[PDB]
């Protein structure tokens, strides 16, 4: 194994890092609580691609029923933390 | 967690006039308890 | 790093206790048996085959070789 | 229908009792701790120490009443004698024909 | 304490006494069949100077 | 997994599920990242050319020919994440998961080790004991008559309340216990 | 032989005069002592027999069966201690009395030198077993089970009695030594055919032969644990011992009278084994596996060759020990779960690891892993059958594969996978259960070191 124990800060930083490399969204406008459809004006296909990028970044797959209702970076971070049992 | 023991429904199959009731026997009745028939 | 966590597992007390008890009793009787067999082998046993002297009739246990069998 | 829907007066089914709850170190033999401990001790002593070890040793050292080594020695002497005098080892006839009176067929 | 533990542990003599009685019973049976003792063609033997029977 | 399922999938959900599956299988076919990027942009362009269509009948005629085309060219050995239901380490750590109630059967000489852990465990047990009696009534009054219509559960609405049926979700063994 | 019989009889007053809390301890200790005493019967000769008296004699076919019978009693007492906790003292003493009477009847039956005496004790073994099944059985089917176990048996054994007395009016004796020394050929005749059938069917029905085996699953799944142990370990072998004894007067009819049974066995072992592949009850699966092994023993006895007889003896002993262990494991699960369904309690290796080790060893022994004596008996029987006809290997080979499958199936369903979530009453294994499994399994691996003890009189 030898896997470092990732933390909530690391998860949030990596999620924001992946989102800032998505050229569809302006890096100034987005925040942890910035919504996908209303705050950033994205589509459903864009949300699917964002979920896929998250899955590629963190090495595990999010089921479609859960993935379809992850509309903020904060809820993505919360989902990853609950799945991976992150304390702090 | 309890051993099965006979209940009333199980005990009633031996309460008839005979075992294996038939159409002809269906009207038969067990003898009286004291084996006495009213004088009528 | 003080990230030591509790490992949930079933109790190993009873399995370990049974194994210790079984080993104790088996060894309790088997160690003296092994010691006795070793002493008998080193100091006594392994009779050698011989012809029956004429006029002598051997006992029934004199037809066997190992002292414990005899 | 004023019936009670009760078929008879019956005790409820009791719940199973855990031997470990009232007595850790229970050994599973008896609810009385002393009787339980002594049942464990007698079972272990008379099963593993007495029968399983001493009986196995007794069976291992059983004297040769089946006469395997006796048969080996007898066969060795017979083979020596027959090779020395040129006899053809085992013979095809178990009983010598001189003592068998076959029936004349005369067919 | 003697005369008190006896009333509870006298039961432990029954099986060993049965074993001894069974061995004694077996010996009695053997005496009846001595019809061919030292009479078989295979083990026919002359008695020793201080021997009465070949086996018991 | 965590979310309760519905009675049916709408047309939009089916389309999005096809989009995800097709992109994943195209990635499995196109191993290299630049080739995958090119063909995934092409697939996105192919996918939204009928995005603005209004009638249901032909929109359902599409997504049927799309399923047939996907099943013809579906890469019989697609890439699976190792922890996913088809992965090489799907249930690898399932044998190391032990329920919490087993700790109730530990010998006192075992519980003598870790006294702080078992004190906290007793606190958790008493919390569960009170919360359950509250939760049963909360669920009883919050349920429509005739039974539940969906296996979704409500949150706690009072101050000292806990979400109904929380114990076996909060006390999950772990993702990697040993 | 009375040095074993008299202490077994003395077990009864010792049981009845015991204290209320000391019945199990005294019974176990003295049964173990009787087993140690009976160990001395193993010293056999290459010559005739150990003819103690006119009534009893011992052979290297009878000695291992006697040792197994005396060894099974303490194990049965240990297994019965648990589920009889809430029972009155008098009824517990009656249970122990039934077990002791069964042991006495079996002891005498194996050593009896007279065919009629053998028949009487062979039938006397029925009453204690029937009482045990129908009195201390758990479900309501036990009554029906008991009826089956009775009437099947009697339906086979009433003709035998007739044949037996007929034989004694023709030869003048039913003593086995005289019968062996004065044997005469059976001519091919209808009367001789029916005498053969009368002498054979009683032992066929108790093996049990395929097609006559319907009583066994009922009886074994409905009996209490001690009843299952004694039924699978000892009572099945009575038919094998009887057929081994009685086939000496049935030649040369057996050369062609054996064909219907051989087929019924050789195909039957396939069917029952395949039945084990689709079974939802553990005890039912173990009972059907017993049927398959006993079909192999039937083939061995009907082949009537030295290797066949050696393999049959070894397989009888090995199967007795293995099936008793498997029934004990299933019961140790049942007393926790109260269901007797394979797929209810799952993933038990995580919760009970040492019991999982016991399960593995029992499954390996039932699978006939070399050099276990199970495989020794199986291989000797297979070699004899191959000499009988080279085609038999096919069926034999198939059985081997199937056996392994279902054995490992039973190991995988109950021990591996994920534990059942709602089952939270699985307590740590007691010392009594672990000791029971150890006392089952150590004699098998010890016996593999001296196989000549269990290879019968033709070694
Ligand atoms: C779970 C467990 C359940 C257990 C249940 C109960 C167990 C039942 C089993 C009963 C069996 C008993 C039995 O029959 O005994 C067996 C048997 C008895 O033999 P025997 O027929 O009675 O005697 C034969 C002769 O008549 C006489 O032979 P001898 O007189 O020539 O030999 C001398 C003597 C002694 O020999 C010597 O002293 C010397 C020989 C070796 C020394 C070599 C040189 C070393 C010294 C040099 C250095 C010092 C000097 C110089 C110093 C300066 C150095 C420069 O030998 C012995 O005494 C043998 C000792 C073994 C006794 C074991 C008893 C078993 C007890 C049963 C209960 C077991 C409970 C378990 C606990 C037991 C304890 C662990 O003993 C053995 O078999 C021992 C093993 C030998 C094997 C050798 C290697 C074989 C490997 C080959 C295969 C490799 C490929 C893989
Ligand atoms: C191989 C040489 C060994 C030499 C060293 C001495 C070996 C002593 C063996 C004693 C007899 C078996 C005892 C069985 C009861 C175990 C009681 C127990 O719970 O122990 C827990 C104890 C403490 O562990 P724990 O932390 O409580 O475990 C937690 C879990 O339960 C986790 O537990 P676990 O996962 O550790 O489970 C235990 C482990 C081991 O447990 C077992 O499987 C025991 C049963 C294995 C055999 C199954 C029956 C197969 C037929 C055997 C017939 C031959 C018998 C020979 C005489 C035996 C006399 C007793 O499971 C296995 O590893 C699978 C074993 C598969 C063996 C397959 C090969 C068998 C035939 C090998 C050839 C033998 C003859 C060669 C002839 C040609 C060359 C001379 O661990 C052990 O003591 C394991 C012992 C190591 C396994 C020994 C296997 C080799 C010995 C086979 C029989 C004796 C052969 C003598 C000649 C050798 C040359
Ligand atoms: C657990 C971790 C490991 C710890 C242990 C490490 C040590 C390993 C040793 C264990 C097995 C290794 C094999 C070594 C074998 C050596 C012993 C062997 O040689 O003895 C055998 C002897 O074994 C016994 O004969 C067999 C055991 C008897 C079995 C009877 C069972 C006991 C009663 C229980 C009730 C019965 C139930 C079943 C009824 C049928 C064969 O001996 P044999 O070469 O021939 O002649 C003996 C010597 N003579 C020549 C003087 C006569
Ligand atoms: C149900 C689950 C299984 C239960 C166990 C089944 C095992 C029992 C099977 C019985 C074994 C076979 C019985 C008789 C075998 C003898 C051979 C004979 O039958 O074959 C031919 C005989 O031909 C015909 O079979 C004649 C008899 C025909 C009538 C018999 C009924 C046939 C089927 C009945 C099966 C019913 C079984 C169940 C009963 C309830 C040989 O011709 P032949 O050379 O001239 O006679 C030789 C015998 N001699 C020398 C005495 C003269
Ligand atoms: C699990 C259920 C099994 C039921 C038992 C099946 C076995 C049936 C065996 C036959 C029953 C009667 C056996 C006869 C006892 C042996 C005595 C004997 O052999 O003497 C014969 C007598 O043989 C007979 O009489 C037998 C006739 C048969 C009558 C009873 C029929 C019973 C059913 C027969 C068919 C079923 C048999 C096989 C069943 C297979 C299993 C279902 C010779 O008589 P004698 O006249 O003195 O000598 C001739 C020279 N003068
Ligand atoms: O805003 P959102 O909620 O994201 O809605 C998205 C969208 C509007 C596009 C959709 O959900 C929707 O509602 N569309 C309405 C009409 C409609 O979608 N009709 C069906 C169109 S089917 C289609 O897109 C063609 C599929 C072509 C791809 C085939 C895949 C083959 C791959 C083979 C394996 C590599």
């Amino acid at each position: 194994s030898d896997a470092p124990p990732l933390t909530l800060e690391a998860i949030k930083d990596r999620v924001l890092y992946v989102l800032k490399l998505y050229d569809k969204i302006d890096p100034e406008k987005l925040s942890v609580n910035s919504h996908f459809m209303k705050d950033l004006g994205l589509d459903s296909l864009d949300q699917v691609e964002i979920i896929m990028a998250m899955e590629d970044e963190f090495g595990f797959e999010i089921p479609d029923i859960d993935a379809e209702k992850l509309m903020c970076p904060q809820e993505i971070v919360d989902y990853i933390a609950d799945k991976k049992d992150v304390y702090e | 967690a309890r051993q099965w023991q006979p209940d009333v429904e199980w005990a009633e199959q031996f309460g008839g006039a005979v075992m294996y009731p038939t159409k002809e026997t269906a009207h038969w009745k067990p003898p009286p308890w004291n084996d006495v028939d009213p004088p009528k | 790093h003080g990230k030591r966590l509790f490992i949930i597992k079933p109790s190993g007390f009873y399995d370990r206790r049974f194994l210790k008890l079984m080993r104790f009793y088996i060894l309790l009787t088997g160690i003296p048996v092994a010691i006795g067999i070793t002493l008998v082998n080193v100091f006594i046993g392994e009779a050698e085959l011989a012809d029956i002297p004429e006029g002598y009739v051997p006992e029934h246990w004199e037809y066997f070789k190992h002292p414990i069998s005899r | 229908p004023p019936e009670p829907t009760i078929r008879l007066q019956e005790d409820p089914d009791p719940e199973d009792e855990n031997l470990y709850e009232k007595n850790p170190d229970s050994h599973g033999y008896d609810k009385d701790p002393i009787v339980d401990l002594w049942n464990m001790r007698v079972v272990f002593f008379f099963g593993f120490s007495i029968v399983l070890v001493l009986g196995s040793t007794f069976v291992a050292y059983l004297p040769d009443y089946r006469m395997q080594e006796w048969a080996r020695r007898e066969a060795e002497r017979l083979v020596k004698y027959r090779e020395a005098n040129g006899l053809p080892l085992m013979e095809s006839n178990c009983f010598d024909p001189n003592k068998i009176q076959l029936p004349e067929d005369e067919d | 304490n003697v005369l008190q533990i006896v009333r509870d542990h006298w039961v432990h003599i029954l099986v060993p006494v049965g074993f001894v009685f069974g061995c004694y019973l077996d010996r009695r049976s053997d005496e009846k069949l001595t019809a061919f003792r030292n009479k078989s063609l295979l083990f026919k033997r002359e008695l020793r100077p201080n021997e009465e029977v070949t086996w018991k | 997994a965590f979310s309760a399922p519905a009675a049916y999938l709408t047309h939009q959900q089916k389309v999005l599920r096809l989009y995800k599956r097709a992109l994943r299988h195209l990635e499995s076919w196109c191993v290299h990242r630049d080739k995958y990027r090119y063909f995934a942009c092409l697939m996105r362009a192919r996918f939204d050319e009928h995005k603005n269509e209004k009638d249901m009948v032909k929109a359902t005629q599409l997504l049927r020919q799309a399923e047939e085309e996907f099943w013809y060219g579906q890469h019989p050995q697609p890439y699976i994440f190792p922890e996913s239901p088809g992965g090489t380490s799907y249930e690898r750590y399932e044998c190391y998961k032990v329920p919490e109630w087993c700790l109730d059967d530990w010998h006192p000489s075992e519980k003598a080790m870790y006294p702080d852990y078992f004190a906290k465990r007793e606190q958790w047990k008493r919390l569960r004991r009170e919360s359950w009696e509250r939760e049963v009534k909360q669920l009883q009054e919050e349920t429509p008559p005739g039974g539940p219509r969906t296996e979704a559960l409500p949150p706690a609405r009072k101050e000292g309340d806990l979400p109904p049926l929380w114990w076996h979700i909060v006390t999950r063994p772990r993702e990697r216990p040993m | 032989m009375l040095k074993i019989i008299i202490p077994t009889t003395m077990l009864l007053p010792m049981t009845w005069m015991s204290k209320h809390n000391m019945i199990w301890i005294n019974a176990t200790v003295h049964s173990l002592l009787i087993s140690l005493i009976s160990l001395s019967l193993l010293n056999q000769l290459g010559e005739n027999s150990l003819n103690f008296s006119l009534t009893f004699f011992s052979d290297s076919l009878s000695a291992p069966l006697l040792v197994l019978t005396t060894w099974l009693l303490p194990l049965m007492l240990m297994a019965s201690q648990s589920h009889l906790s809430k029972e009155t003292t008098t009824r517990k003493k009656l249970y122990i009395t039934m077990l002791i009477l069964l042991q006495l009847f079996l002891i005498m039956t194996f050593t009896a030198t007279e065919l009629i005496l053998f028949y009487i004790l062979f039938e006397a073994t029925l009453v204690p077993t029937l009482i045990i099944i129908t009195r201390w059985g758990n479900q309501t089917e036990r009554l029906n089970a008991g009826l089956y176990f009775l009437f099947y048996t009697l339906a086979g054994s009433l003709p035998l009695l007739v044949a037996l007395v007929y034989i004694q009016n023709t030869t003048g004796s039913l003593n086995f030594l005289i019968i062996h020394y004065w044997s005469h050929p059976l001519s091919n005749s209808w009367s001789n055919i029916f005498m053969w059938l009368a002498c054979i069917m009683a032992f066929m029905v108790k093996m049990p032969l395929y097609g006559l085996h319907l009583w066994l699953p009922k009886a074994h799944v409905e009996a209490p644990i001690a009843g299952s142990m004694v039924l699978a370990a000892v009572l099945l072998k009575l038919g094998g011992y009887g057929m081994m004894r009685i086939t000496t007067i049935l030649n040369p009819l057996t050369n062609y009278m054996a064909y219907p049974f051989l087929m019924l066995s050789m195909w039957g072992m396939i069917m029952t084994s395949s039945i084990c592949l689709r079974q939802t009850d553990l005890k039912s699966l173990i009972a059907y596996s017993s049927v398959s092994h006993m079909a192999l023993v039937i083939v061995a006895i009907m082949i009537q060759t030295p290797w066949s007889f050696m393999g049959a003896t070894a397989l009888m002993i090995a199967h007795g020990l293995t099936s008793s262990m498997l029934f004990c494991l299933a019961n140790t699960n049942y007393e926790r779960v109260h269901s007797r369904t394979m797929i209810l309690a799952r993933g038990l290796q995580t919760l009970l690891p040492l019991m999982a080790t016991w399960w593995l060893v029992a499954s390996l022994t039932n699978l006939a892993l070399p050099p276990s004596i199970n495989l020794i008996g199986e291989l000797f029987i297979i070699t004899a059958s191959f000499s009988w006809s080279n085609i038999t290997i096919i069926l034999m080979g198939m059985n081997m594969m199937i056996t392994a499958l279902y054995s490992l199936y039973m190991l995988i369903t109950t021990q591996r996978g994920k534990y059942t979530h709602h089952i939270n009453n699985i307590k740590p294994s007691f010392t009594r259960e672990n000791a029971l499994m150890a006392l089952h399994i150590l004699p098998l691996l010890l016996l593999t070191l001296n196989p000549k003890m269990i290879l019968g009189p033709l070694y």
